[PDB]
Order: C-alpha cells, then structure tokens, then sequence
C-alpha cells in the first residue's frame, strides 16, 4: 500500500501502476475509508529529501514510458521526445527547466561574495566549455583591477566583467541580452509579448539541442555495443547472455521479502506471458482483456 | 490466463521506481531519527 | 571568574536573538560561569550560531547542518 | 441566463468529466440556478456510483466545489467522497507548490506573525510554524490562525493564480478555494503577490495582511 504522500505525488501522475494505485485508494474512499491527515512536520531539510525521492518514483516508471527517438530524421521526434520529458518533469513536482537549474545556481551559491567562488560552486552545473570561457574573462578583468572580483552588481568592477561575459555568452550562441530580458520582464504587455516569443524560440532551440545530443548518445553507445557484439561468434554470445540473465535472476531471488524483488520476479513472469500470448497468435499480437 | 488488462500491460517492467521506493523507505525513517537527535 | 567567548553568526542579532542565545551558552560551560560575549557576522553562516570558547568551538550554525545532513544521507543510501 | 439555462435541458450531452467543468464554471461564476445543477449533478452522480475512480482527483474536487457555492447537493455516498477530494487535490497542489509561492507562503505567515505581535525573529520563526493547522477534511492550511471560537485563513496567490492582464485580478479558482474553507469555518483573507511584493518593508507588508484581516473577520 501506499503511505499517504506518494498518493498525493500520484494525482498528477500518468503512468500505470502509480494510478491503479490512485485508484484503489479513491474506491477505498468511496467506502467511507477516512483520508488520514498529511503531516505539518518534517522540517526544510527532510522535506527536500522526501521531495528527492518521490519525484523520482514519477521520474522512473515515466522515463521508461518515453520512446527515445533513436535514428529519426528531423525535429519533431526530438521536440517530442522532450515534450514528454517537460511533462514529467511538470507530473512530477518540477518546474521548468529554466526556473529549476537556476534555483540550482541561487541555492549552491547563497554565500558568495566573489565570482570566483560562483564560478567554482556552480562548477557542477555549467558546462566546462563555459566554464572556462568565463573564467579566461575573470582572469582578464582581474586583471585591471587587481583585486577579486565582487558578486555584488552594484560594483563597476563587476560591470565591465560583466559586459566582458556577455560577450562570451553571445560568442556561444545563447542571446544574453534576450535571456535577462526575459526573467525582468516589461511595463507593457505587448513589449513583454514579443521578448517572451523571442526567448521560447531560443529555449526551444535550446532544449531540442540537449534531447538531440542525448539521443546521439544513446546512437553512439548502441552502436558500439552491437559491433562489439557483432564480433563475437555466435556461441560465446548465447552463453555470455545466459550468464547474465542467470545472474540477475539470482540477485532477485536471493533477495527475499524485498518489495522490488518481488516486483522484478513478477515482471519475469509478464515477459513470459507476452512472449507467451504472442505465440497463440502472432498476426494478432498480444491479447488484452477488451 | 490469456487477455490480461490493458492497465495490466501499460506497465513498464524493469523500472527502478522499487529502489527508489525501498531505499525511501529506509532514509526517510531514518533520518528523522538524526534530525531529532543532533547537537554538534 | 569569567569565561571569554565570541560569537559569530549570520546577520546582527536582535535582543532576543542574544537572550536565547546565553541560555544555549551557559550549558556549553560546566560551571556557573559568565560568558562576556563577541559578536561577529558571517553570511557565510546560513543562520545558527559559532561560539568560540578560545580552546574550544561549538558550530550549531546551520551551513554545518547541512553539511552533517548530506554526509548522513550520502552515507546512508551507499548501505541500502 | 442563456448558458446557464442551455445547460439545464442538455445536461444529458455532456460526460462526466465535462458536467463536473460545467457546474464548477457556473459556481465561480455566482448561479443560484439549482435546477440548473440538478441536471448537472445528475450525470455525475450516477457515474461516481458506478466506478468513483472514473474522473480525476482534479475533478472530483472541482465538483466539491459546485457542490459548495451553489448549495445542490450530491449522494450520501457521493458528496461525502468528494469532500475528501478536495482534502486530496489541495494537498497535491502544495506538495508540488511552485517554490515562488512557497516563498510567498513563507514571506505573508512572516507579515502574519508580524501583524499579530513579534517584533523579533525567534518570535515569527515560532508563530509561522503555528499557523500551520490541519484542516478538517485532512489536507494542511498554511496559514491558520485560531482565536476561540473565530478562525482566520490567510490565502496567498501569487501569479500563476492571477489574471495575466494589467489590473491583475486573481482567477476564479482563488474563490474557488476561498467559499470552501469559509465553508469550513474559516475567514479566508486573499492577500495576491501583486499587491503584496509591491510593497517595500516588511511593516508596510504586515499591515497591508492585518488589514486584509480585519476586512474578512474584524474580530482578529
């Protein structure tokens, strides 16, 4: 059973066995089941690890509902890839991926006063092409003044560092100036209107560009897997895969009284059925209760 | 037997989602047993 | 028959942020002994306190509550 | 007067899922027609009979709400499980509150405590997490304050619940919410993050909430 706040993470949520489980709580609350009380406690620092792990519990089972859209030609496989992606982040508890890095950014860096020490925390998070790039520019501007230079933005200091990393940032290829334009925002509504449909044309080049580059990964790995395998001869294949299907079946069969062993036992018995099903009639497929 | 469910097969198999679960189940108990019981 | 202290934390305190401050001092020496103070400001600090006793630091700040709190979970999901 | 009674003739044309959006729009918008929301409730009744897991939470708490403003009420078995669906769809829209309004929340319960008497921060740190009371259907108020006989729930609404014009009025779903606790026993004083974070300190920001207060229930 579920303990009361993964149902409430599993509202929203879409996969499968996270809403049979929503809806075998909601007909346990038609039969006058009471809905016990969420709880006013677990202070910031448990409410962020439990925030961790249940958005996590929607990420897993959603992950695996998303076709990557290996070797397709265009943009739309790639747009929708990261669509569904979007949506799962929304299904479970994210924000936008804009709004949630740079809450990254504000939260590793809460105690700067130096952007040395910015660029060194958020290291983790900014890609070490960039990273560089703006710390060859620090460098420089450390260089005419002589001394660190301020996170404090009311420094003149910092003005000319950055003026100096805007320039990196178009060099690039991201608008820096239609970026901070964006999260400022405008007076008007209709000059707020034409920035905003100028950042979601750079952010939708942008997140199609990461989605892009992880399925030109996921190419690229499948591709030297299976000509590492197509190498083999065909007899050192079959038992180099029955050892290790042999050996994961162990590792769920030593595990006993185990929630996820006897999920991942009970999975191997609904492989069996489709591939089980499939064989009483394959022009037909598997057979769903209809 | 046969014709399982369609919510039955909707399901992806091999997931985590019962790691990520039980090790939630082994933190989140036992971390508010530190956070109760901490002085430095 | 004193014991000299300084304290540091994140923001300058209150007057009430100093009172309920003492009472977390005064079970920090085994006597009946007067801590005089020092204050000093560190944003650095996320908040709490550091009393240091000149032999001896007490960091109930809250930037080493987080620290404690990440190496306990880091630790804890190696072992589940 | 036109929609409304288009609607109570062909409430048999619309699902389940589209009747509960079609009372809960006629609710926000203040209709007194009940037979209007007899035919409306009388598609959604039945088919939560049938199988109660059929609609979403989110609409089985957009019923709640129908069922509230207007007053027609649903099955004993019915109305009473909706009203735990609102209990559910509220918590689930503050465990994945969108950490603008968390720091909204945060800031108006520090205004709260403010307004109510806490001149320093051991005093509001303790008085923000006392108004975090349990509401009676189960789900959690953020900020609850309890004076005898008479209580208060202070609403934020950020922006995300506001109209995204120039005079920036909040949506009707902030009404929504507000006449379901005030059914509850609650005085539900709307204090939005457009007049809210105008403000430049934290006085001008405690006595822009007290007298949000005062306006709602002047006994506090």
């Amino acid at each position: 059973a579920v303990s009361k706040k993964e149902v409430l993470y599993f509202l929203s949520s879409k996969d499968a066995e996270s809403s049979t489980a929503v809806k075998s709580y909601l007909k346990s609350l038609y039969a006058g089941a009471q809905v016990e009380a969420t709880e006013t406690d677990a202070s910031e620092l448990i409410a962020q690890l439990e925030k961790k792990y249940l958005s996590a519990q929607v990420v897993e089972p959603g992950v695996h509902n998303i076709a990557l859209p290996l070797g397709e030609s265009g943009s739309a496989p790639v747009k929708r890839y990261a669509a569904e992606l979007f949506n799962l982040g929304a299904q479970a508890g994210f924000e936008c991926p804009f709004i949630e890095v740079s809450k990254k950014f504000g939260q590793e860096t809460a105690t700067s006063e130096t952007v040395k020490d910015v660029l060194n925390k958020t290291k983790s998070y900014v890609s070490a092409d960039y990273n560089a790039a703006l710390n060859e520019v620090l460098s420089s501007v450390e260089a005419e003044i002589n001394g660190p230079v301020l996170f404090d933005g009311k420094t003149e200091g910092f003005k000319k560092f950055a003026a100096k990393a805007k320039a990196v940032a178009v060099s690039r290829g991201l608008p820096a100036d239609t970026i901070l334009a964006y999260c400022a925002g405008s007076a008007n509504e209709d000059a707020a209107d034409k920035v905003s449909k100028e950042f979601f044309t750079w952010f939708e080049s942008a997140y199609t560009a990461d989605a892009a580059a992880e399925v030109k990964a996921i190419e690229a790995e499948a591709a030297s897997i299976l000509d590492r395998h197509l190498a083999k001869p065909v007899a050192q294949i079959r038992k180099e895969q029955a050892s290790a299907y042999a050996s994961l079946l162990k590792r769920a069969e030593t595990a006993k009284g185990a929630k996820w062993a006897e999920k991942y036992l009970e999975d191997v018995k609904a492989v069996q059925w489709f591939d089980a099903s499939v064989a009483e009639a394959p022009a037909s497929g598997p057979k769903v209760a209809a | 037997a046969d014709a399982k469910a369609l919510d039955e097969l909707r399901k992806p198999k091999f997931s985590s989602k019962y790691l990520i679960q039980h090790v939630s189940q082994k933190l989140i108990p036992a971390v508010k047993e530190w956070e109760k019981s901490y002085q430095p | 028959k004193e014991v000299y202290c300084t304290v540091i934390t994140a923001e300058p305190l209150d007057k009430l942020e100093r009172v309920e401050l003492t009472k977390k001092a005064e079970k920090f020496v085994d006597a009946g002994f007067k801590l005089v103070m020092q204050e000093k400001i560190d944003k650095k600090l996320l908040g709490g306190f550091v009393i240091e006793f000149s032999d001896r630091r007490v960091d109930m700040s809250t930037a080493k509550k987080v620290e404690e709190f990440n190496n306990f979970v880091n630790k804890l999901v190696l072992s589940i | 007067k036109a929609i409304v009674d288009a609607l109570k003739a062909s409430a048999g044309d619309l699902a389940p899922a589209q009747a509960v959006e079609a009372a809960y729009g006629l609710a926000l918008s203040g209709a007194t027609d009940a037979e209007a929301f007899k035919a409306l409730f009388g598609v959604v009744a039945p088919a939560i009979e049938k199988a109660p897991d059929a609609l979403e939470v989110s609409s089985l708490a957009q019923l709640h709400v129908a069922s509230t403003i207007s007053g027609a009420k649903l099955p004993a078995a019915v109305g009473s499980f909706v009203a735990k669906a609102f209990g559910l769809a509220a918590d689930a829209a503050r465990l994945k509150r969108s950490s603008a309004e968390s720091a909204l929340v945060a800031d108006v319960a520090a205004a709260t405590a403010v307004a109510f008497g806490a001149q320093y921060r051991p005093e509001v740190a303790s008085a923000v997490a006392s108004y975090v009371k349990t509401a009676p259907d189960g789900s959690v108020l953020d900020i609850a304050i309890t004076k005898g006989d008479a209580k208060v729930l202070v609403q934020a609404v950020p922006s995300s619940l506001l109209t995204s014009t120039t005079p920036a009025k909040p949506l009707g779903h902030v009404a929504a919410y507000s006449k379901v606790r005030e059914a509850q026993g609650y005085a539900v004083a709307v204090v939005p993050a457009n007049e809210f974070e105008a403000l430049p300190d934290q006085k001008a920001k405690a006595q822009y909430v007290l007298a949000a207060i005062k306006k709602v229930a002047p006994s506090f």
